[PDB]
């Protein structure tokens, strides 16, 4: 088996969703598979709040 | 290309919608050369 | 399988089984006689009584034939449109429909054959296969103008980019070709059909069927087009494949076992096609040049000698302290060259217009520089000779020698080399048909002017001066100086080395690409060598020096030796005079250039994408100033 | 097969139909449609040896995060029975199941991927070729060891401080064992170490045996050496009829003549003056910008003739010379061209009514410096330039001659008692041909040459004066690479019969036997074999024997054609073999470099001394 | 497919990660062992003592391996007959026997492997491939001399006819080849084996069968003979194809690209190998020769220096009005060989015979100019001295100097090079142990000599003069006058891009065959920038031509540039100047090559076959003397 | 094809009834090359 050998570091759950910054392989796709899996897992429709613009 | 003539019957060379986009991609090439060499063919 | 058929002839069998076999032959097979192809060329007659029967053999067909000429055959579907046009070859040859299907032993002898044994062999006779090859000689032939047009169609306007893409209307680039179009070209008479010639070959230029309005890409060698273009951060692969292949077959034109090897190696092995060279002996010295005799200058007491030629007419000599000689003996066949332009020889009592100067050969047993009385030249003849001719020059009151070309050739076979007590001489020198008084001509003789020698032989070699049978070329690395050098014979070794290394300066500079002071693949074996040396046992003082100084050392070294090859040779040289270090390169050089995995620099690498999106520019713009011109209506 | 895939339109259908034929698209498999291609062998196998070439480095290539996933060519190919052929009607005469079909789109995707982790793994490759090379890793011939500790520890001393090695020593130590076999890492586990090589193929072509040389050594050299046969093109220059002179014709090199020098009978390009007119006059030429300069013409005086020479440009240097008189001094002087066309030949002229139309082509000013003789001054170096391009001038009339001239030129009247020289043309010149589709003779435009007849018939003085565009600097050039080729293929030492010598001995033996004018002489097969022998090592030693006057055996035609002839038929019958002469050479060698090797590695292994045996 | 096979690890034939696989080895497969082989040429050892039992990998052997050992065998048989009379290889290896067919995985890395299941490939061991390749090698051995044999016996009269057929009775043949053939030629002691070989090599040779009567052809290399044979109106395909092939890789190694780009290129990308170039430095101009220097003229004060060697000998010299010196800042490592020889430096008051040369390297912040007194000289020592020897010279009453080969190198990475005020210099002159009085001694310096530099590295580029870190090749075109090109340095840019021109030169002569005025495919591109450039607007008066002017000096424009390649470099050429027709020109190129199919010229092909038919009458008249002169009886 | 005298043989070299008839078709080759490149090979 290729794996480290290391013990999990236990973690309280954050009741808020974080942040989360996306770094880009090297790797392509057709953008049209790309649409058509944003599609697939989509969950709109749906009616969201609003806010304040001013 | 064809010049001096025109026939639209089926092929319009001076006739609109004809598209020219040159690329590295797309390319030109012909059968220049091939395998012919004495050892290989016999 | 290759070779031809075999049929049994005895129920025996075995793997040496004597006399079993047979040539299968068309009698056997009626299908494969001439009487029984299908014309749908037309070349067989019709007529019974010209189509011949005479028994025919058969050979095999191999797969790497079958699929070369079907790509000769793409090569004529190109042009389908022109040979319709001009009614040759209607329907299109298929070369499978002339092979027919057997299964026996094959092999190209019974010995090969008697183990072998395959199904659905497919063979041809040497008929069909001539007929075959000449209906495609045939509409080759056909079609040559209309090549040459079509490609003067395509070449006159930029319609490749090496990167990117550009874009023009068509209709001005169709105005643009009517104006510049020559006037015999088939591109004016066969309008359409050009056109559909482009769109096979190019994919760029695109028709639309005006029935059903529809415009799409019609090319069908987009799988080659693909491994043609660049591909981003890197150059096309089909480039980089070539360059290492040609790195590689540099390389090995050039053995690096003879050149780097540390026993003899005979002469014919080592020798390769010579060039000529230019000398001048006066300006030559005696110590330096071993080919090379005079008379001890303190005689003062010259002797004039009679010399008969071949045919029978005399001449007179002088000679005198001075007189230089060229010692034919040990040396390969020869050509020499005399050329006299350009001087003067003009004493008080003598004008060189209308003098002859001419060669002779002396053959005696007594030394060159015991020579005083005239008995002792032995044998002498004039070979040949040439009449002189003098015009005014630029200096004030002189004149100089026209331009004069006397030649000889030195072939020792020609003489007999029997008796070792035998010595050969050479001298150019002026001859009269009557005495030349010594008071009269001063000089020694004509030998200050230009000598071109140039081999006669490219299968001896000679080293300083003199043959050798067999050459050692690890020690001739760092034994030689320029005085050495330059005095060396046309066809020495050390100009054998230099041109055989050449190609190895080439084939390094080829897949480099380092500045100043920087390491590579190729610079490392030196690097290795010096450090291992610096720590051996020696008699001097001895000295440490860290990684990064001697990689700067190696990098040195190897640039001075792409810049100058010959520095290998030179003696005194800074890394390159140890021999270690020549042989650890010209090895690895082979192991550099094996395990490259279709790779170039980087430097290379962004230079290529730079200088490919100039070009991209540079056409657009041209293609910009094409429409602002011949305008689309 | 090849080309694009087709579908009838209709049912009927025949090997010779109007119509009846339709591209395939991306709609007849099972928006947007693009054209299908037939796909090849050559091109599937040699892109997978393309991919292999990625995945030698699988580990390295997992430790970054790269290509997570394999490109495996052989999922994007769609396998299909349709018509299959380049134009409708081979694809009508054609019919073939499962062939294998492809977009555009999909091959260029794919040849982008394997692009990019080419692009990715170049400073990988560069220091594993490094890690190789720093210290010997192959040899020639045999076999030999060194310690493996020994040498870690010197790739540890040496290696560079940036190499990528020194961060992952475990990927690269598999990747050398996956390249050479002779690398070879022990299993912990078990105990068990063995070969880990993927190339054993190649390993076997390129290994010598025990006493023969390589094959791929050997075909390589025959193939070079047809291809330099192949190029110089033996039915050309082999030819007994006429050639035009655009195929005669390669492309040509300068040449250095000095004009005074020469003799006039050897160089018919040269016209003089008689020096029995004894009397000088002087002329006023107006340039291209009406500049009026004086310059005057005597006896002797020597002028290049322009009529019968390609296109050439000449450039011309002065440095070196004198020029220096008692009442003339070359220092702040004027050089120049001058350009005559008249009617009247020039060993006519004596006024200046025959000097036609002229004009200062061009023109440059001189400067003297001192010499290394005492009191002696020397001129500078100039390059004065000049491009005669007939087609410029007006040809259609034939009475025209036109000459050329090199001389002082001055804006004042220039004395005759003053200067005495003739011209200028004591001096260095170059010419180099313009054209590189036309062609001379002895001195003379020639529309077409006959190759089997140049041989034999110049002497050396001939030779010399020839213009650079002779047909006899090409006749050298195209029998050049004939002889290099040879030179490849042969190691005969004297007096050795070879197969390239003996052509010229079998045209020997038959011109003996025959009955011609003479004294007849007969010879034995051993003198003619050695005159072969020693007929073809003077060729190779020097090609331009050939065309020289008088040679012994080469000056025939007879011979050259059998020569020619005789290259190709024994170049193309060999079987991948060697000379023995070569082949022993080559054995020896390569056991000399494997015992230096092998020295070197017991240096290496004295040095950085490997761990003592524990127990 | 290649590379190894693999196999699973134990698993119930759920393989799921590339954890689960293992290579395989011999022992999972017992029928690649060495005691498994069929043994029949007799290689491996019948001794059970001395067979080794030991567990070897395995590798893939894909199809190109397989056809070309397959046809390397057949290269054997060839020779059959000879091999059996010496008893050698008495059973054809046989490459097919050797390899063993499995179902497993294919690949060269696991990863790759899992994914790609395979059914029937073909795999060996080492071993068995080695054994292989070592009996074809040993049976290609024993042939040399037998080769050679054959070689000559085919070679002695042309057995080949260009085109057409010729003929001759086989018995005149015999006894010319009786008569002529060497003592020592195997072919007398074994003629049938001889006469068999050759029936099988050439087709024209057929031998009557005394037994039945039947005569046929039984050559084996038909389809190849037919691949090389020339039509009768069209040359042949293997030659056409070859001859594009070439032009195609000169045209890639030329680098088109390169050598037409707008941007910045770096040095070592742009450098090939470079050669030696020669001078004189006292005929230079120095406006044109940018790099040396001279003291000013009509300096009425000589003055005299001394200086010290390596050695700390002291040496005195003098400096007058003329001296000139070189710079050595900014032009790159480069070696000086200075040779005096033929040159007098002869007064009544100073003879050269027996005095001592020198060069002599100063460092100073002064510039040369402002020197006198010596108080300005700064650091100098002398790097190297020789002496001279006089002789005889052509003209009356006068000598001259003998050759020597005076060197120095010089590498800009030693010198300090701390102070950007520092200036470097370097001079050649005499040096004598005795101060030389300025009266006896007059000349400034002894660089009246011919002087060979030669670069030291291979990636550094100069322009007129001074280093450069990148170029622009497309702003080299039309730049250079032709004294300044007499005078740059051997490391300029504009000769590098001579070099690559030329080798685009090349491959157009070599591609295209047109006359005079005549349009090719390769003047074309010229002619459409020629079009749209006198089109468009500029300033001046603009003049329009047709298309017959255009095309006409469009071709003379190529044929100038492939008659001397050097006309782009040159300034104010008549069309060649332009960058655009250099850029279109050499961008043009590769399309009209890489669209060539498999055709050639017109001229050529029609010379062509003229040519052979001629070759075909020289070649029967040969053979009838040869049957003239050897009656049959 | 050099001269051998003998009783009776099954082709005879100095025999009447060959045929000498060298053409361009029939040509001469044997296996002087082949391909043998280190990436081609595998």
């Amino acid at each position: 088996l290729g794996m480290r050998i290391s013990a999990l570091q236990s973690l309280s759950d954050t009741p808020s969703p974080v942040q989360w910054l996306p770094q880009y392989t090297i790797d392509q796709a057709a953008m049209d598979e790309g649409d058509l899996m944003v599609s697939r897992l989509t969950q709109l429709p749906l009616r969201p709040d609003y806010g304040n613009i001013w | 290309m064809g010049n001096a003539s025109s026939i639209v019957q089926t092929i319009n060379v001076t006739g609109d919608g004809n598209v020219f986009k040159p690329s590295a991609e797309t390319s030109s090439t012909a059968v220049p050369s091939l395998s012919l060499s004495p050892g290989m063919l016999n | 399988p290759g070779g031809v058929p075999w049929i049994a002839v005895g129920d025996e069998t075995s793997v040496t089984s004597p006399g079993a076999l047979r040539r299968m032959t068309s009698k056997d097979i009626p299908e494969t006689a001439i009487i029984n192809t299908d014309n749908s060329s037309g070349a067989v007659p019709s007529e019974s009584a010209l189509v011949p029967y005479i028994d025919e053999p058969l050979v095999v067909v191999t797969e790497h034939a079958i699929t070369n000429f079907t790509k000769a055959e793409m090569a004529l579907e190109f042009n389908r449109e022109f040979l319709d046009k001009m009614r040759v070859l209607s329907v299109s040859p298929k070369y499978s429909d002339l092979l027919t299907y057997v299964d026996c032993y094959v092999g190209v002898s019974a010995r090969q054959a008697l183990n072998n044994f395959q199904k659905q062999v497919p063979v041809i006779t040497p008929t069909r296969q001539t007929m075959y090859v000449d209906s495609i000689q045939a509409a080759l032939k056909a079609l040559e103008k209309w090549e040459i047009d079509l490609r003067v169609a395509q070449t006159l306007l930029p319609t490749n980019v090496p990167i990117g893409e550009v874009s023009c209307p068509m209709q001005s680039v169709v105005k643009l070709l009517d104006d510049q179009l020559p006037d015999d070209s088939l591109i004016r008479r066969y309008p359409k059909e050009a056109a559909v010639a482009l769109a096979k070959r190019n994919g760029g230029i695109q028709w639309m069927d005006v029935s059903e309005g529809t415009v799409m890409n019609e090319a069908v060698n987009a799988v080659a087009a693909s491994a043609l273009a660049p591909s981003a951060s890197a150059p096309p692969l089909e480039e980089k494949s070539k360059l290492t292949e040609q790195a590689m077959d540099l390389v090995t034109a050039a053995e690096p076992e003879i050149i780097a090897s540390l026993a003899p190696v005979p002469a014919p092995v080592f020798a390769i096609p010579p060039k000529p060279a230019d000398y001048n002996v006066r300006t030559l010295r005696i110590d330096e040049a071993t080919w090379l005799r005079m008379i001890p200058k303190s005689m003062n007491t010259p002797f004039q000698i009679q010399v008969t030629d071949n045919t029978g007419t005399n001449w007179h000599l002088n000679l005198r302290g001075g007189t230089r000689v060229v010692n034919l003996d040990q040396i390969a066949p020869m050509r020499f060259v005399l050329d006299l332009g350009g001087k003067s020889y003009k004493e008080t009592s003598w004008d060189p217009n209308g003098k002859k100067v001419g060669f002779i050969v002396f053959q005696s047993k007594i030394p060159f520089e015991l020579w005083t009385a005239a008995s002792q030249i032995g044998q002498a003849t004039v070979v040949n000779y040439v009449q002189l001719y003098a015009e005014d020059s630029s200096f004030t009151a002189q004149s100089i020698i026209a331009t004069t070309s006397l030649a000889y050739n030195y072939e020792p076979e020609q003489l007999n080399k029997t008796d070792p007590e035998m010595n050969y001489y050479l001298l150019a020198t002026f001859i009269d048909s009557a005495a030349i008084t010594p008071t009269n001509m001063t000089q020694p003789d004509v030998w200050d002017a230009l000598l071109t020698m140039s081999p006669l032989s490219a299968g001896e070699v000679t080293v300083k001066g003199a043959v050798v049978s067999e050459v050692v070329p690890a020690d001739l690395i760092g034994s030689y100086t320029p005085e050495s050098l330059n005095a060396s014979l046309p066809n020495d070794a050390a100009r054998c080395m230099i041109d055989r290394a050449s190609k190895i300066a080439e084939a390094i500079k080829i897949d480099d690409d380092a500045g100043p002071d920087e390491y590579s693949p190729n610079s490392v074996p030196i690097q290795g060598q010096l450090a291992i040396s610096q720590l051996e046992t020696g008699y001097g003082v001895r000295i440490f020096n860290p990684k990064g100084i001697l990689s700067k050392i190696a990098s040195r070294a190897m640039q001075a030796f792409i810049g100058d090859p010959s520095t290998i040779i030179t003696q005194a040289a800074p890394v390159l005079s140890d021999k270690n270090n020549w042989i650890a390169l010209a090895q690895g050089v082979k192991t550099s250039l094996r395990t490259k995995s279709l790779s170039a620099g980087v430097k290379t690498a962004v230079s290529k994408l730079s200088s490919s999106e100039s070009i991209q520019n540079w056409t657009q713009g041209f293609l910009d100033k094409v429409s602002a011109h011949f305008p689309a209506p």
